């Protein structure tokens, strides 16, 4: 899923990497 | 291993529910007798390690929307049940040992037995998290745990707390103070546990400074939020509040220094891993000062050891970088004074899953309500102890 | 390369030895040609770049051979010569400048020259010092030049300073301490050509640190030899032992780190280390503040970078062993205060080779004598300007 | 050759090794 900017993030809202 | 100081549960009084003449009906009848399992199914959970949060969940939902009927109107909540007062509830306080407070109110009820749930979410949480061998899938039920955990205490606090008719004591578990003490807590354990994560995938230190520097504010905060409760119960919690203020600190400048440090900075580089591994040293200090200090819950020791780790990269890092400038050793110039973080975390920053208990029993209907006659009216017992471990 | 500072050599009036009347026979009227011709060839050596030892050693023992004759007695020495006042002899001084100081005296002639070729040999060690390229045989030269100066200055000191009739003044080349501090310089300076090597080789570092140690000594000893004259002539020469003495401390600290590192002692070596390099950078300060100053001789700019690519893998080395312990950085226990070196070298001190003056001439007979008719008797030349670089 | 303590040593004075 996306946070509010857009970015991907993980469970812990971590950006994926 | 993720280490979190924990209270001890809340205790109570078995409930009966057994109103004698008051109740006139079968299906009246049959109400009380569920209140009185499901009541005692619920509070024998909490010391059953073999629980899990899918059960706990069941549990509460049981007993929570048959409680309700006790505090809403049945299709016109906003408008109050005419057996809130009924009955006398009995709890202790995670702060004040085996000394009991009660009330006849079945929103103190509700409210307490609400706060233990809550309770039992971070308990869970932190159990699960002092494994060893603990998987990935196992700290996102850590994480979640302390988030379901957050959101209630918030709720209690939010929507509950001001509905009782009488105000709790200070150094009492239904308090303003006290719950946002546990909300935020909550929320810093969580934090934690991303912390760890984002350290073993190897995310950028700017991102780690900045949640580690949250995280710290945190648990100042929460210290702060208690500093006014009376030092007796609050010391042995707030000294490691302010341990894990410390701890966190230290990470944020380690962190920091590598983001100086690929700035092409030194002195503050030098300065910023100086500050880490002196606050570190001081973390140390407080950590068994508050394995001195009596006070509620057993006192925990942290397994992690991945601070100087991190820190011997760094400090060999920035030595090849910055020495024929500042070191080799005995280094000028270095800053007087450590550099101020003022870091934001983008990412990891931990928001309460927000909750709500679930809706009176569609087994309150108002026939069963008017077979609870409060005309048929005309010694107690004490609180079982929780004992956990 | 070796920096060694160097105060201009001595300046003379040319001497004739033209006595006129007084020389009553071709063998006394050859041997003032003898004294005219060698005195000058000895002269102009000084600043003849092409000079070497060999060739030094020749002219002075030609000159001092025949001026014996004036001093001593022919067989009977133990008696003293007629001759010894017949003459007036006019020297400058390396401190003094310009300003120039006479005797009648023979000796006043014999220890002057002396000096002279004693700082030959000193300025033709640092020319040859200087080399970028400077191989084995060409430092050993060096390193026994220095030794041959400190030994002739000592003699002059020791068995000739007495003989003069009227003392010479306080910041004039013939005065006991001045000497004294020439004879400690050189071999000090002889020492640092034995450290530079012993460094080469790979000798063990307690024997480099006590001969730094030692050799910070000599400097020191030389600085306050010094003191008791006048800062004016004096400072720039003093600055630079000044120096000198911190730079070799600093290599006494850095190579007795190395000593309490392997001896399984982690904080006095790091505090040996801090001192060191915090003692290197005060050299520094002291070096271009000698480079200020005004006074005898060119300044003089240190070409070596070594220091620090010793203590760079010291301070490497001392980390990886003493973190956990005191390190990673933001160093404790580090003691308050640099652990007092008390060192004796029992390797590479160095002794001057001593000197004697060659034995008068064999041409000097007691008829060649008795041809100096001294009842025959009844303006002045200035010192020609020695003009090095 | 050697020095006083009977042990070889360079024309520096240092051992020899």
């Amino acid at each position: 899923t996306k946070n509010k900017d857009g970015v991907l993030v993980d469970e812990f809202g971590l950006p994926q990497i | 291993t993720h280490w979190f100081h924990r209270n001890p549960l809340k205790a109570t009084a078995p409930v009966s529910f057994n109103y004698y003449g008051v109740v006139t009906g079968p299906s009246a009848s049959k109400i009380c007798n569920d209140l009185r399992s499901s009541r005692a199914r619920l509070l024998e959970l909490f010391t059953d390690l073999s629980c899990n949060p899918e059960m706990m969940k069941n549990a509460a939902d049981s007993y929570f929307s048959l409680l309700q009927g006790f505090i809403n109107s049945l299709d016109e909540s906003t408008q109050e049940s005419k057996l809130r007062y009924i009955q006398n509830f009995k709890w202790t306080d995670t702060l004040q040992g085996q000394v009991p407070s009660a009330q006849q109110d079945a929103v103190f009820e509700l409210i307490s037995m609400g706060f233990n749930v809550a309770l039992w979410y971070t308990k869970y949480a932190s159990r699960l998290a002092g494994k060893e061998n603990i998987t990935e899938d196992e700290a996102k039920e850590v994480h979640r745990s302390l988030k379901i955990a957050a959101g209630i205490f918030k709720h209690l606090k939010e929507s509950h707390l001001p509905k009782l008719i009488t105000p709790a004591e200070k150094g009492r578990d239904l308090e303003s103070r006290l719950i946002e003490a546990y909300v935020i807590q909550c929320q810093a354990e969580a934090q934690e546990v991303t912390i760890a994560r984002a350290i073993e995938l190897k995310h950028a230190p700017g991102l780690i400074a900045a949640l580690a520097y949250e995280t710290a504010n945190f648990y100042q905060k929460a210290d702060h939020t208690l500093s006014s409760l009376e030092p007796a119960y609050s010391a042995k919690w707030r000294k490691y509040l302010h341990l894990k203020m410390c701890f966190y600190t230290a990470y944020a400048y380690c962190y920091h220094g590598e983001t100086l440090l690929a700035s092409d900075k030194c002195g503050e580089a030098i300065r910023s891993l100086q500050e880490a591994e002196k606050l570190y040293a001081k973390a140390e200090a407080l950590c068994k000062e508050y394995g001195e200090t009596k006070g509620p819950g057993p006192t925990v020791k942290p397994s992690g050891h991945l601070f100087f780790r991190k820190l011997g990269n760094l400090v060999k890092n920035t030595l090849e970088k910055c020495q024929r400038e500042n070191g080799f050793i005995y280094f000028q110039k270095i800053p007087t004074e450590a550099p101020q973080l003022e870091l934001k975390a983008n990412y990891g920053l931990v928001e309460p899953i927000p909750f709500e208990f679930p809706p009176t029993s569609v087994q309150w209907t108002p026939e069963t309500l008017a077979a609870f006659d409060l005309t048929k009216r005309p010694t107690k017992p004490k609180p079982e102890e929780e004992v956990k471990p």
